[PDB]
């Protein structure tokens, strides 16, 4: 989609906020946030692209100045609601119970082994996102492709400032999951992964640095040939 | 920036905390959260997972060239030679700075970022300000944000990671280190470095 969270070469948002250092968590909410990530996966709530597609379809005003977690969980809520797993109006009723009783208890639960079985497994054996497909890749380093300039309403990662730019083919990775069809529900229907060059002047025109080039990935369906 | 519609900082918070512990308990009662997976994840990654990791990559291809040449090959079966890895870094590729390139890392689309090597990001990393210059403004970014000025004869190759593949920076080995210890090499890499928007600590 053509959300306002694709920002790359968005002008005008201001000088960067960096604090000489900074906690890995701010506050114990980024905690809860943070963990509910491997939380929601295991429960099938979403996959990773749904994740990110939740997180785009946020208001873009509290999307530019929320704090980052806060992202984690609204898309939490969204596919929560959307799989039927989370009751908005009963949390609604428990927001406002904790607005109120802000040290009040969490439920009683017990405790469970394979939750951080799981949690050690994801973090140190990953959840990789490569995949073998049967076609051979359509494209090889030194190719000269152009970006697609379709706009999918759903998601993709087909950054604004790169479609019907054209590029160089810089490295073919393999295949891995497509987000066009992942992000949407659709399944991971593999494609054929290549990092591709793009000169600053190709992005900016005259504006852009003239000794810079831009790296990005596109997946197989986003690039078609110019020259092999 | 200003925005005369914003709440407090302190209201923000309080309203986030109450929103998040409501969700937190309506999933505890769903069980599939509990309190000792949300403590165990913080604290792999408060105290395990961090750029030191990165750090110990970076001294052993700067005082290993062929063990430099297989990070470069495949960072991921290369940084596993140090049982580095995981999560959100299972597809890694370093590229390293020259004296004619310099490189640096951004994630336009979200915050992607290679956990297993440098750990979480910090935040002005996965805000709008970096992301949406960094891959437009390169040079002046570097230099007015972190004090780099880059010559502009020296080109600059920003890498934005759309897909699963994470990238990482080799920075050059400072001069003035000749037969340094790993250990005493490792005090002048940092995740700046490894993101590409500082060189390794000078001197």
């Amino acid at each position: 989609m053509n959300g306002v969270y694709d920002v790359g070469g968005t002008d005008g948002l201001g000088p960067i906020n960096r604090p000489a250092d900074e906690p890995v968590f701010r506050a114990e909410w980024e905690k809860v946030a943070f963990a509910m990530f491997p939380a929601t996966f295991r429960a099938g709530f979403m996959g990773l692209d749904e994740f990110r597609f939740g997180i785009e379809q946020m208001n873009p005003a509290e999307y530019l100045e929320s704090p980052y977690y806060w992202h984690w969980i609204r898309t939490y809520i969204h596919h929560g609601v959307r799989t039927g797993k989370i009751d908005l109006e009963e949390l609604e009723r428990r927001t406002q119970y904790y607005r109120e009783n802000p040290d009040a208890p969490l439920p009683e639960h017990e405790q469970k082994p394979e939750l951080i079985e799981f949690v050690n497994q994801a973090v140190y054996g990953g959840l990789p996102a490569s995949r073998e497909v049967d076609r051979p890749p359509k494209f090889k380093e030194g190719d000269v492709v152009r970006f697609s300039t379709a706009s999918p309403k759903g998601h993709a990662r087909r950054a604004r400032y790169v479609r019907g730019k054209t590029g160089t083919v810089v490295k073919h990775h393999g295949a891995y999951i497509y987000p066009d069809t992942a992000g949407n529900g659709l399944g991971e229907c593999p494609e054929h992964l290549y990092t591709v060059r793009f000169t600053a002047q190709e992005l900016w025109g005259p504006e852009g640095d003239p000794n810079s080039s831009v790296y990005y990935d596109c997946w197989e369906p986003y690039i078609e040939l110019v020259d092999t | 920036t200003e925005n005369i519609l914003r709440k407090s900082d302190e209201e923000i918070q309080k309203e986030i905390t109450a929103r998040v512990k409501a969700l937190e308990s309506m999933l505890i009662e769903q069980g599939i959260l509990t309190t000792s997976m949300i403590d165990r994840m913080a604290e792999i990654y408060e105290n395990e997972v961090g750029p030191h990791l990165g750090a110990k990559v970076v001294v052993k291809a700067w005082t290993d060239p062929e063990f430099k040449k297989r990070l470069l090959a495949d960072g991921t079966e290369a940084c596993k030679e140090l049982g580095i890895g995981g999560l959100q870094g299972e597809d890694m590729m370093w590229v390293e700075n020259t004296d004619e390139v310099h490189h640096v890392v951004v994630c336009t689309l979200c915050s992607c970022y290679p956990w297993p090597v440098l750990g979480l990001p910090p935040n002005w990393f996965k805000e709008p300000q970096y992301r949406s210059r960094v891959v437009r403004e390169p040079r002046q970014l570097l230099k007015e944000e972190f004090g780099f000025e880059v010559p502009p004869s020296k080109e600059i190759k920003v890498w934005d990671s759309s897909s699963e593949m994470r990238f990482v920076v080799l920075p050059q080995r400072p001069a003035g280190t000749d037969g340094w210890s790993e250990e005493e090499l490792a005090t002048l890499v940092t995740r700046e470095s490894m993101i590409g928007v500082e060189p390794a600590k000078a001197v």
